[PDB]
């Protein structure tokens, strides 16, 4: 989707605002926040790419300035009520009861082996992506392509600053879960994967770097020549 | 400056008590447990952080043909010293040279080579140095970092838009023939694998 | 620039807030805010052009969820700052002396006949655009053009979702105030000025309605072809 | 919905407070006077409205010769019935047929035809409109104003990134053979010059 949240090349967001240290969480709500990443995937319902299209459709002016792990609350809420896992009116009242009872204990349940292997599996043993497929690669290094100029209305990873710019495929990576399939529930459908280089003068025109290139990840069908 | 936005401490208020109680439902259907959240927190608090990617850089330094396979294949190079895993399944790492000097972001949201510098700082998943750094690298790389590449030196910026994690191997500093890996380790930052500083002078 | 205020084409900022009547002014703050409109280009120091240019480089976040009329007050304050005729520090100290006397009087000050008349004028006579320049239309109707891909970092009409994008000249309006000059300080520089039609399919690709065009009003070193 | 949001009462609170004391610097500095604001917001209040807009349309209803100016050159046309100034220096009309459908924004701002329209509705000066009018026309005609264009009908959407101002001049309705130019026009809405409904039916 054309989301705000897609700011690749975006001018007047202003300077960057960096500490000179941080902790990994700023607040125990982030901990909680952060832990919904390998809760909703351990339930196979939703994967990754349908967790980054929640967040895309976030209220930009909320997504723009909100601690960053409140995008994490809001795309597993957004799934939550969609597939009626999370009722919204129950979620209001408990919100309520915790701004009026802050130190109100959790309700009371049992721990489980099970997540506690899940997470350390998940964690050093990873989640690839990558997948194999029946076809060959449609392109190679040194293939001059356009990105497509398409502008799908769910999840897709086409940056607004890339569409329609030609560019030099770099590396063919294998084929990879597909996101304009996998993050609107339409499954992995796995697709061809290249790295391809635009220089600054195609991205920006005059205005851009006269000696900088910037690498963008196209899936097979982003990409025709 | 935001004139409609509350102040830090009512957002923090109202963050919470949603969080706490999404947390609740959640503890109730089972899929989220304290225990759970506590290793989550634990392993990237004090487990996977930057030191793991350092170790990866020195060994380059001091290793040609380590080196040569890590630029060929990052995910298989970093499993030989035991790194790997949850958003770094897929890494190519990419050289600093006198040459090139390498960037990454994430531009569509935050994607970082978690198994090597652990979760990102907020500055790199947020929307300034996201939109900049693809459009104006070398002024950022100077106003934010007071990192100078001269005009003649390409920039490459690359754009995590896939499960791909790109890494910098920046450049090993002057003036440190033959020391140890432990001591080259010292002058391995976040910064300089990320590639918004180089590695430590001196 | 690249502004989030460029918002054609964005998806995702919601349903449309259309009340079923509205008064004209909502508030006695927003006749003031609209009366800067003419007192700004009165004094012919800044123009139109600028008058956007100050709106764009709001912080978007604020721009997307203000009362309008809080753009105008915004792009006033960037300009009275920046030519040194409104003091910050002032107007911080105004501020806070409103806001805890929010009835307290305005400064005492003579009327002036020649606002009355400045502003009479100004609203039944226009303040034109239209300029003589030496130079011919490069393009004519039927004309075949691309729009630039150029993406200045000062004040343009570039909308995002027509640049590199194909289109066909339909009518040549004569020479006007040219924004990418006027708009920076750089004064009127005026350059012929042409609507080009857009098909949907252009814009959008697949996902464009199959029966649909946008009109697009590009100034001559907009366009080639 | 936004959390980091204040109270539309603390907006408007806040909001007032700084413009007042914007409003006090510019008495002092002689370029805002009371008299000034007073003139401004009568004009566009009671002279200068969509009434002005609907005398065009009857015209052009009645009028084939007139109609055809209006076409033409629409500040000319507009300036016989002493219809004219700020913000419409130059208007170009577009006419609503059997085979076309015209709709108006402002995707860069809120321009708009204030001689003939006087003063923008909010809801066309706000994002929403402003982002989906240009790439959804049908979708947002039918969800927002119940307004079905058949597929078939093309659907011209008029972005106006100039001082050119795009109005619409909307079909005369059935059953109103020989109706006076008062009766007329009071079925010519802003909205119908909008090109986001049609005039009024019976
Ligand atoms: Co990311
Ligand atoms: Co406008």
């Amino acid at each position: 989707m054309n989301g705000v949240y897609d700011v690749g090349g975006t001018d007047g967001l202003g300077p960057i605002n960096r500490p000179a240290d941080e902790p990994v969480f700023r607040a125990e709500w982030e901990k909680v926040a952060f832990a919904m990443f390998p809760a909703t995937f351990r339930a196979g319902f939703m994967g990754l790419d349908e967790f980054r299209f929640g967040i895309e459709q976030m209220n930009p002016a909320e997504y723009l300035e909100s601690p960053y792990y409140w995008h994490w609350i809001r795309t597993y809420i957004h799934h939550g009520v969609r597939t009626g896992k999370i009722d919204l009116e129950e979620l209001e009242r408990r919100t309520q009861y915790y701004r009026e009872n802050p130190d109100a204990p959790l309700p009371e349940h049992e721990q489980k082996p099970e997540l506690i292997e899940f997470v350390n599996q998940a964690v050093y043993g990873g989640l690839p992506a990558s997948r194999e497929v029946d076809r060959p690669p449609k392109f190679k290094e040194g293939d001059v392509v356009r990105f497509s100029t398409a502008s799908p209305k769910g999840h897709a990873r086409r940056a607004r600053y890339v569409r329609g710019k030609t560019g030099t495929v770099v590396k063919h990576h294998g084929a990879y879960i597909y996101p304009d399939t996998a993050g609107n529930g339409l499954g992995e459908c796995p697709e061809h994967l290249y790295t391809v280089r635009f220089t600054a003068q195609e991205l920006w025109g005059p205005e851009g770097d006269p000696n900088s290139s910037v690498y963008y990840d196209c899936w097979e069908p982003y990409i025709e020549l | 400056e935001n004139i409609t936005r509350k102040s830090d401490e009512e957002i923090q208020k109202e963050i919470t008590a949603r969080v706490k109680a999404l947390e609740s439902m959640l503890i109730e259907q089972g899929i989220l447990t304290t225990s759970m959240i506590d290793r989550m927190a634990e392993i990237y608090e004090n487990e996977v952080g930057p030191h793991l990617g350092a170790k990866v850089v020195v060994k380059a330094w001091t290793d040609p043909e380590f080196k040569k396979r890590l630029l060929a294949d990052g995910t298989e190079a970093c499993k030989e010293l035991g790194i790997g895993g949850l958003q770094g399944e897929d890494m190519m790492w990419v050289e600093n040279t006198d040459e090139v000097h390498h960037v990454v972001v994430c531009t569509l949201c935050s994607c970082y080579p978690w198994p090597v510098l652990g979760l990102p700082p907020n500055w790199f998943k947020e929307p300034q140095y996201r939109s900049r750094v693809v459009r104006e690298p070398r002024q950022l790389l100077k106003e934010e970092f007071g990192f100078e590449v001269p005009p003649s030196k390409e920039i490459k910026v690359w754009d995590s838009s896939s499960e791909m994690r790109f890494v910098v191997l920046p450049q090993r500093p002057a003036g440190t023939d033959g020391w140890s890996e432990e001591e080259l380790a010292t002058l391995v930052t976040r910064e300089s694998m990320i590639g918004v500083e180089p590695a430590k002078a001196v």
